[PDB]
């Protein structure tokens, strides 16, 4: 078929880096039309490189990347610390013009431990419509974090809905958060409420909760 | 300076059609061509067909055969896009794209981009958020924001400013199809018991401007 | 009284030409009556360019050429000395000093079939303006990029005819209005066409 799958899933190096991107295609395509976009998230994408071997009207730190009919690849010598977002592949020289899967860069940080605690629900929820209870991680660089809901005598996703934070500037770090839904009814049938995670400078695994009283 | 321009955001309903406009500018529009991307959130990258601006091609992508129709337009030095028969999983955000040709010779990349525009099909049901309070009992707090309809919000402090751990998060579509996150910033210190905390909130597209005190 | 020239099927000919192929017609060692043309008749547009359309009989010249095509409606005030557009800059480039006075008439009748009537041509994509009197029959693929395309459709690589979209009710501002355009030559040879 005609796909744009990417070798890298994720890069993560500090300001200097050779920087090698591959962008293995399976169908055969002349070596003339093909561009590289970078898509800082927040804003539309730029173009980089065209015509496989080229370059835009202007780029720094001399972007290079050269390949066949069904290969190419891109490198970035002394990776700038300004550059670092989303690089995305793209071939039009047949229909359809389907674009690349993407990959996504970021700096290391000697991989530091985060910290929890919860957040019970407040008097404001028990006279409105749904009471909801969250937990907050921060200050962690991997990606790698499981949030398991320690339902009292229950382990349970029925309903949990993340939401993860772009990476800081000052910090570099991440943070998550986890919400919940349950019956308005009454909120007592189980009265042990707990949120777990498991990470690499965590050693023994961490609880921490709160019963009501 | 040399430019393009695209068409502002719109809301829709389920069973619809919209159009946005490319009004390309600074550069000779005549020998050119467009092409249509479309963007979720977060995620990869799409396609959805191309025209040329000399009329008489248009080639689009096999799953959107129909439901879409590229016209094109002289008068002005536009172009437009219409999907027609909207679906709930057509909420993304759509782009544009142009070649920099300048008369004898045309650019082979698609150098010049559109802002993009955005869509939102739902079930039209627009509503005022409610705030609600989080206090700890080295610690954190924050006012949590929810039920609020498919829109940009914003947050603050009355000030846009105090940096001191804010963080705010990507908002949330829940099973209703209501919009929600949370802001959660740390206190200084062990201090907590006097001084001021207060977590208020902003908003324009409705008239809703609401305010919490936050207290332990 | 001598024998004439058959402007008569010259001009109530079936089918004429395309825009971009234009035909010609060596018209000589006949009369010829420029009157009957202008004195009653229903060809709107009878511009005269050259010498005025009165008294016109009496003046002789060597030789005659027809041209013959289909354009547009509304766009046909660009066929003239000077004047730019898609039209006069790569299909037909009237020279300045022109003589000889165009004939433009309107006709709904045996053109624009019902339905959809592509049939007719033009050329649209052209690297360069024409030179005076020049047509070029050519089909080759235009080049509108850096990077040669090989007899393929894509990016910066198009056709460079296309097809008009005449239709039977697309309104008085698009319609076939079959042009004939003449011409004039006097050089050091015995003039022919002398018509009182
Ligand atoms: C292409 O082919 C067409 C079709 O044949 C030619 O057009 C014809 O031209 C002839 C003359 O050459 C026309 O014949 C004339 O018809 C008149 C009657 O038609 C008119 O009647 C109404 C009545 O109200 C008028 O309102 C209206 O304008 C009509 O036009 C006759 O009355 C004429 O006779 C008179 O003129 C002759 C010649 O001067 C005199 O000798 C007579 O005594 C008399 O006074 C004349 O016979 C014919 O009508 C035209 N056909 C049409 C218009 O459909 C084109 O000429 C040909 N192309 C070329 C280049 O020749
Ligand atoms: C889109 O394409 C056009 C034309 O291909 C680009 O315009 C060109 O921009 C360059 C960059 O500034 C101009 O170069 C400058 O020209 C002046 C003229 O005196 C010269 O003094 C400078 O030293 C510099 O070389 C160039 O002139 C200009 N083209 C024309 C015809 O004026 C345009 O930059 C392209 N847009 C983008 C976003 O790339």
């Amino acid at each position: 078929e005609i796909v744009l799958t990417q070798s890298p899933g994720t890069l993560s190096l500090s300001p200097g880096e050779r920087a090698t991107l591959s962008c293995r295609a399976s169908q055969s395509v002349s070596s003339s039309y093909l561009a590289w976009y970078q898509q800082k998230p927040g804003q539309a994408p730029r173009l980089l490189i065209y015509s496989a071997s080229s370059r835009a009207t202007g780029i720094p730190d001399r972007f290079s990347g050269s390949g066949s009919g069904t290969d190419f690849t891109l490198t970035i010598s002394r990776l700038e610390p300004e550059d670092f977002a989303v690089y995305f592949c793209q071939q039009y020289g047949t229909s359809p013009w389907t674009f690349g899967q993407g990959t996504k860069v970021e700096i290391k940080r000697t991989v530091a431990a985060p910290s929890v605690f919860i957040f019970p629900p407040s008097d404001e929820q028990l006279k409105s419509g749904t009471a909801s209870v969250v937990c907050l991680l921060n200050n962690f660089y991997p990606r790698e974090a499981k949030v398991q809901w320690k339902v009292d005598n229950a382990l349970q996703s029925g309903n949990s809905q993340e939401s993860v934070t772009e990476q800081d500037s000052k910090d570099s770090t991440y943070s998550l958060s986890s919400t919940l839904t349950l019956s308005k009814a009454d909120y007592e049938k189980h009265k042990v409420y707990a949120c777990e995670v498991t990470h690499q400078g965590l050693s023994s695994p961490v609880t921490k909760s709160f019963n009501r009283g | 300076q040399m430019q393009l321009v695209q068409s502002g955001p719109e809301v829709k309903k389920p069973g619809t059609s919209v159009k946005v406009s490319c009004k390309a500018s600074g550069f000779t529009f005549t020998s050119s061509a467009v092409q249509w991307v479309r963007q979720a959130r977060g995620q990869r990258l799409e396609w959805i067909g191309w025209i040329v601006v000399g009329s008489g091609n248009t080639n689009y992508a096999q799953k959107f055969q129909e439901r879409v129709t590229i016209t094109r337009d002289m008068s002005t030095s536009t172009a437009y896009m219409e999907l027609s028969s909207l679906r709930s999983e057509d909420t993304a955000v759509y782009y544009c794209a142009a070649p920099n040709c300048s008369n004898v010779v045309c650019y082979d990349g698609f150098d010049i981009w559109g802002q993009g525009t955005m869509v939102t099909v739902s079930s039209a049901s627009t509503k005022g958020p409610s705030v609600f309070p989080l206090a700890p009992s080295t610690a954190a707090l924050g006012c949590l924001v929810k039920d609020y309809f498919p829109e940009p919000v914003t947050v603050s402090w009355n000030s846009g400013a105090l940096t001191s751990g804010v963080h705010t998060f990507p908002a949330v579509l829940q099973s209703s199809g209501l919009y929600s996150l949370s802001s959660v910033v740390t206190v200084p210190s062990s201090s907590l018991g006097t001084q001021t905390y207060i977590c208020n909130v902003n908003h324009k597209p409705s008239n809703t401007k609401v305010d919490k005190k936050v207290e332990p | 009284i001598t024998n004439l020239c058959p402007f008569g099927e010259v001009f109530n000919a079936t089918r004429f030409a395309s825009v971009y192929a234009w035909n010609r017609k060596r018209i000589s060692n006949c009369v010829a009556d420029y009157s009957v043309l202008y004195n009653s008749a229903s060809f709107s547009t009878f511009k005269c360019y050259g010498v005025s359309p009165t008294k016109l009989n009496d003046l002789c010249f060597t030789n005659v050429y027809a041209d013959s095509f289909v354009i547009r409606g509304d766009e046909v005030r660009q066929i003239a000395p000077g004047q730019t557009g898609k039209i006069a800059d790569y299909n037909y480039k009237l020279p300045d000093d022109f003589t000889g006075c165009v004939i433009a008439w309107n006709s709904n009748n045996l053109d624009s079939k019902v339905g959809g009537n592509y049939n007719y041509l033009y050329r649209l994509f052209r690297k360069s303006n024409l030179k005076p009197f020049e047509r070029d029959i050519s089909t080759e693929i235009y080049q509108a990029g850096s990077t040669p395309c090989n007899g393929v459709e894509g990016f910066n690589c198009y056709f460079p005819l296309q097809s008009y979209g005449f239709q039977p009710t697309n309104g008085v501002g698009y319609q076939p209005y079959r042009v004939v355009v003449l011409s004039f030559e006097l050089l050091h040879a015995p003039a022919t066409v002398c018509g009182p």
